[PDB]
């Protein structure tokens, strides 16, 4: 403010990067991204509540989830073109560690990368920083599941559940009351669902199934990516709707 | 690459009434020496591609390479089983390839084949794609697939490129190829697949200094890319005057 938020390469007399604190705030007013660890996987979910009055839109056609190796779940909350873009780069940074090492890229290291790539811009005069939150998530036997979050300011943070975008205070502290380390993602399924009719108020029971996408990566789907089928998500979503409508 | 220094010997690849036939020896040679004897000469693409060399290892195994981000970029693009790339795409973007490092005079030692299933109305293998599990090692009957929908493609070292109903590399151009001019046909069992490539493969293990019997086969069909057991080719000579004992011959004149 006061002439300082007009760049992001200049600090204000509080040391503070006005043009990253907007694009955090257009990324919170933006549709909703989360990301679940589960016992025998990682749940994916995206919420995109912004086009419940875009009734021509060719349905299921819009989707904000992506993977890498095919074992590495990357989603987020933000512009689509910026997130496109630092998708990606995931992609040649993977394809560059393949072409070296003969190995996929650790999900660690990956993370670093796009970290690195982000806030490279968010150092010169000349050029528009990202405003795109990214999550990358991937699930193994051994090591269980691992949820990365890189916010627009290049700062990565691992978890063990998370959620970015619109109504995220609300689905993660509907999501913190239970513990699902022990429950499995066919059964988290249908606790999203009920998490998403209570918190947005944009979404009903007749637009949960066309404004909802749906990945994870799991024992089931051989610890792969995957998309939820329909003959899997659609008990759940009258479960939920059940549900809230008893109550 | 200035020449072939560790090299691979010839491929056959032929269309049956499922798909795809391929076979080559599990052999390289560092000249007149059978160094490596266990080598993976046809390599997978997707789950309906394959791709088999003969020539230099190191050039082959930079276009494996290649051909293996070139499908991950595919499967990460990927949202329908259409969407997956073809064997007659592969087979493009390598004549490509070999095109313009002849225009550049800095070739690959290679002769190429690129075979698969140039359809996707034979089965669901591609709806959910696993690249590093393979539930095939539940069982279901083959496809009779078209000849029409099979795919076998050739490229060599200066670019020339074409497809047939099989195609050799190597010294096999000569011996198999002969024999498949002579008796392939439309539409054979499994069975005969085999028998037609393993004669090709014992004639060429009898005349090329450059081969062996451990051979390799891999089927491309409406199950995916299979990778048989690698064998043990019987090779037995075809005359006793070989086996008779040079002292029953006349010590007189040059009998050898």
């Amino acid at each position: 403010s006061a002439g300082y938020d007009l760049s992001v390469s200049t600090f204000s007399p509080d040391g503070r990067l006005y043009q990253v604190e907007y694009i955090y705030k257009s990324i919170n007013n933006n549709n909703t991204a989360l990301c679940l660890e589960c016992k025998d996987g990682i749940i994916c979910c995206c919420i995109n509540s912004n086009m419940d009055k875009n009734k021509m839109i060719k349905k299921n056609s819009y989707n904000r989830i992506y993977h890498v190796n095919n074992n590495i779940i990357i989603t987020y909350s933000g512009f689509d073109g910026d997130a496109r873009n630092i998708i990606d780069r995931a992609r040649s940074e993977a394809n560059t560690y393949y072409y070296n090492f003969h190995t996929n890229i650790p999900l660690h290291i990956l993370v670093n990368r796009i970290s690195l790539y982000i806030h490279a811009y968010t150092l010169y005069w000349h050029m528009r920083p990202f405003a795109a939150s990214i999550i990358i998530s991937s699930f193994n036997e051994k090591d269980k599941g691992d949820i990365y979050c890189i916010e627009p300011n290049g700062a990565c943070y691992k978890y063990s559940g998370i959620v970015i975008g619109k109504n995220k205070e609300m689905f993660k502290t509907e999501i913190e009351k239970k513990d699902y380390k022990d429950i499995n993602v066919r059964d988290a399924i249908e606790d999203i669902y009920k998490f998403i009719l209570t918190s947005d108020d944009h979404m009903n029971k007749n637009n949960l199934q066309n404004l909802v996408n749906f990945s994870w990566i799991c024992k089931e789907s051989s610890y792969e990516f995957q998309n939820i089928h329909e003959e899997i998500l659609t008990p759940a979503l009258n479960k939920a709707v059940e549900y809230i409508e008893k109550l | 690459t200035l020449g072939p220094v560790v090299t691979g010997t010839s491929v056959i690849a032929i269309k049956y009434k499922h798909g795809i036939m391929i076979a080559a020896d599990r052999k390289a040679s560092y000249g007149s020496y059978a160094k490596f004897q266990n080598v993976e000469r046809i390599f997978k693409i997707n789950n309906k591609t394959v791709m088999g060399f003969s020539g230099e290892l190191a050039d082959a195994q930079y276009l494996h390479e290649l051909l293996t981000r070139k499908n991950i970029n595919n499967l990460s693009e990927k949202k329908r089983k259409e969407d997956m790339y073809t064997p007659q795409h592969y087979h493009s973007y390598v004549s490509r390839v070999f095109y313009v490092r002849k225009n550049r005079i800095d070739p690959l030692f290679n002769n190429i084949i690129i075979a698969g299933i140039n359809s996707q109305k034979y089965d669901n293998n591609d709806d959910n794609v696993l690249l590093y599990t393979n539930k095939n090692n539940n069982n279901e009957e083959y496809k009779e697939i078209h000849k029409d929908d099979l795919y076998i493609g050739f490229v060599d070292m200066h670019g020339t490129n074409f497809c047939d109903d099989y195609i050799t590399t190597g010294y096999a151009r000569y011996f198999a190829l002969t024999l498949l001019r002579d008796h392939y046909k439309d539409n054979m069992t499994e069975e005969e697949a085999r028998i037609l490539i393993n004669e090709c493969l014992r004639i060429l293990y009898f005349r090329d200094a450059t081969s062996s019997n451990f051979i390799q086969i891999v089927k491309v069909t409406s199950k995916g890319v299979e990778y048989e057991e690698p064998y043990i080719l019987p090779c037995v000579l075809n005359s006793a005057d070989y086996v008779y004992p040079s002292t029953l011959l006349p010590p007189a004149g040059c009998m050898w």
